């Protein structure tokens, strides 16, 4: 949207990534419409659904998150230098997941979808939310593939060959993924 | 100079956060230093042997400013960076290609992945912004490896190769942060 | 899930701030919770019987965001709100009329008066902004009544009726926050 | 004003409400004129006079206030859920009156006017100051009258009849009021 | 008024920061007062004899707002102030000439040099902005003199005259802050 | 510059004051170019060189400074109401020099230039940096000379004559000065 009704009621999220196995929609930034919501102009509201037996592939946010389960059974994992952190999420179970972490969650076995409500608290590009995914997908590769063979081979010391095949696929309908497990 | 030690004196670089035969990096946080907290500035200096490489990496909350004080540095930098777009397809993953000199400044945003190789026993100055408890998460190498911290079972799921491929390559590079420019 | 209780775990809703046979509202403040203070965010949940009404009210410093998670809610909201005008006559008192659903978001500004009636055993989610010690001042009902706190002598002066009229009506509604939608 | 002299000296308040029994004028927001006063752009300065034997009718501010008596004898009352607070004001006597409170003051018996200096510290609509008056006046009703009979009858459970006459007048030359008392 | 001393009571002006037979200035800092810190506001009042002068001066971090409550005041103010220019030659040193009255407001920026002379036993009100530990550095007079604090050897170097000239004139004016308007 | 490449790499300082004995250049404010660096928009980066046997004449900043020696041997002096403060600076030796102080530094005897890196943390006119020099130079007089004879004679009580000659020169190629000492 844009220059429409300056109200305090919204109903149109933007679908960033979309497939049938899950969804990920962004609520427009508060102040767009109005000159009345310029406080929260540096705050995005996120919604994220998926279906039973899914892995949200690994990525990190530049932004400070807030995660709320608006219906579902979760398993959250934040990952560092010395360990992983492991907590199973539930209705209400809301968590703080701070800027930069690389994170990945799942939906377990108890029958239904997981709807998550995510609260972003922004600061590089205020209001502005961005998630760098580790791996590669249809029309948005990896990030690690942005530098070159040079710069990359250097770093692992195993060739742009080995390194590629392990790093560079096209996970089909993939950000949001399904399993046997 | 004088003698009356007291009234807001000084601060210098005692130790690297990181020291490898390849390089060094000294770093004052507002968590260590008493003056700083008040600006929300991270001090940092570095020492890069006429051959090192800063292993692919990002600061979780810090936008680093980096002036190259001694030498010439090749700067590599990745980013996706402008959602004032109505979808994703729209914005793109561009690569920041640039080598500096004796007067060059470079700003490194909060979550962007970059590395510098040495093209001289090059000395780097960098002032850390928004930097109250910022993590230097590393994507390569031995240490400070996050990846390596993603389990065998998510790994497969996460990049064609599985436990095998994924697990192993990270394990190849027995170095650390600073590493062989060993250009090819 | 696991066991190693420590590293920034979790937080849930123990008790309503308000519980009436009509509804409930759970609320975490950055004053209670250790994570929150740091964002300046108030957590809140609510439970509204297929009949309740949130009694006419405003948050002194909090702009509440409210997504309707379960049901359908009629939102009523008042406000005078734009002085970039050269007088008062100019800006006006408009009424915000709106009922939501299963995907609707509603932002409630810092001092605006509103109420919600229930059009389903409706569950509401709301994240509190700028919320370091915010008061839920109530204009109706028994409790949390400010009005009722305006003396007999200012009352007259303050609305045609005096001690009599004013004093008494507030005293009629022996309920609280959540109340009979008892539509007519 | 607007695009005039970018100075650090101003002399034209805006008269919001006006009658002869008292006055209430607003100093233009700092940065209007200049590109030089953008700090304090979220700060309004208020002036409020009245004459002896007056009640400033009840209202609450969205904004954090500062109140200074630039000449006079006051009586301030801030009002909550469990009580009222009661302090008599004097020259210099400056007080902090935080966002949202519903407040009402007076001028007592000692002969003259009360000039108040009010300092606003803004945050919903930064710089932006707004006071919701409880009751009804000539060309600006009440706020409680904004919702409907429905929504209102609900709330007291005594009709839109009873409720009205008690709630809805036209206090003539009234925001600022006179008395016998 | 009442009696129950407790719930956020009040604050008034006990003593001048500065008292000379010429004037006075009372000043509450958020460092002294418990309410204030929270706004980042400095309170100040003053008393200027139908003859005083505030000696040439600046606030290091405070932008002062000054309403003239009693009298008429001549305001003098200096500043260089707008670098959105591509050099210096460009921006200039203009002089702010202005005398106020019974309704006049004047904003004094963070590092600007000014003085007020008295054209009435004039009472001044001023609210201090950004004022967490602000210094009232003085360029003239006896006290609070910074200049005087520049050594003999930098002095010469610093203004034609040397130890002699420089050192001595500052030493002439045996007064303080407030001083003889002694107009000529 | 202006509307050019929105990058995170810059290479053109602006030379405010310039002579051959020293230099003082300002890095453009972060956000000019891009809509990508709006955080640090209230932060200037400064560079300052000089040659051996120099005095940076006295001045005070409105802004909070950070000073870094990017090569050299310094002597810093901050000056107050009750004293001067005195510390000799060195490579790395970085110091905090807070808004408003009047400060003056030097380059001593050990052969070479002093390159200083200055970090400004701005707040009157955010991002905006300004240094008022005490004395007079070719095309930028003093500040004390901005008011008049009246206002000035008043203040020392020795005439606009005495006061002038002591206060008002034209320090030739002077902001940055040379010595015998």
């Amino acid at each position: 949207a844009q220059n429409n009704p300056y109200l305090f009621r919204s109903n149109k999220f933007l679908t960033l990534f979309k497939n049938q196995h899950g969804s990920l929609r962004l609520l427009q930034r508060f102040n767009e419409d109005t000159e009345k919501l310029e406080n929260l102009r540096d705050y995005r509201v996120l919604e994220y659904c998926s279906k039973p037996n899914t892995l949200l592939l690994p990525h990190h946010s530049d932004s400070d998150l807030l995660v709320l389960v608006l219906e579902g059974q979760a398993i959250l994992v934040l990952v560092n230098p010395d360990g992983r952190d492991t907590y199973k999420l539930d209705q209400g179970d809301a968590i703080k997941i701070q800027a930069g972490t690389p994170f990945y969650l799942i939906n377990p076995d108890n029958n239904q979808n997981l709807r998550i409500l995510k609260f972003a608290i922004t600061f590089r590009r205020p209001g502005t939310v961005e998630d760098f995914f580790l791996s590669s997908t249809k029309r948005l590769p990896s990030y690690l593939s942005a530098f070159s063979k040079n710069f990359l081979e250097a770093s692992y010391d195993s060739p742009y060959d080995e390194i590629e095949q392990t790093l560079l696929q096209e996970e089909q309908e993939g950000v949001i993924v399904k399993m046997p497990k | 100079t004088l003698s009356s030690q007291d009234k807001p004196f000084n601060l210098r670089s005692r130790d690297p956060i990181y020291s490898n035969n390849y390089g060094k990096l000294y770093e004052i946080t507002p968590e260590k230093n008493s003056q700083l907290r008040d600006l929300d500035i991270l001090l940092n200096c570095l020492q890069m042997n006429e051959g090192a490489l800063f292993v692919p990496h990002y600061n979780s909350r810090a936008t680093v400013i980096l002036v190259a004080n001694e030498g010439r540095a090749e700067v590599e930098l990745v980013g996706l960076e402008q959602q004032q777009q109505q979808g994703l397809e729209s914005m793109q993953l561009r690569r920041y290609a640039a080598t500096l000199s004796e007067g060059d400044i470079i700003v490194i945003p909060s979550s962007f992945p970059v590395a510098l190789k040495a093209a001289s026993d090059l000395n780097m100055v960098g002032i850390g912004v928004n930097a109250e408890n910022n993590e230097r998460n590393f994507l390569a190498g031995h240490k400070e490896n996050v990846i390596r911290q993603i389990p065998r079972q998510v790994s497969d799921l996460t990049f064609p190769g599985s436990g095998e491929e994924v697990e192993e390559l990270l394990e190849n590079q027995k170095e650390s942060y600073f590493v062989d420019g060993q250009p090819r």
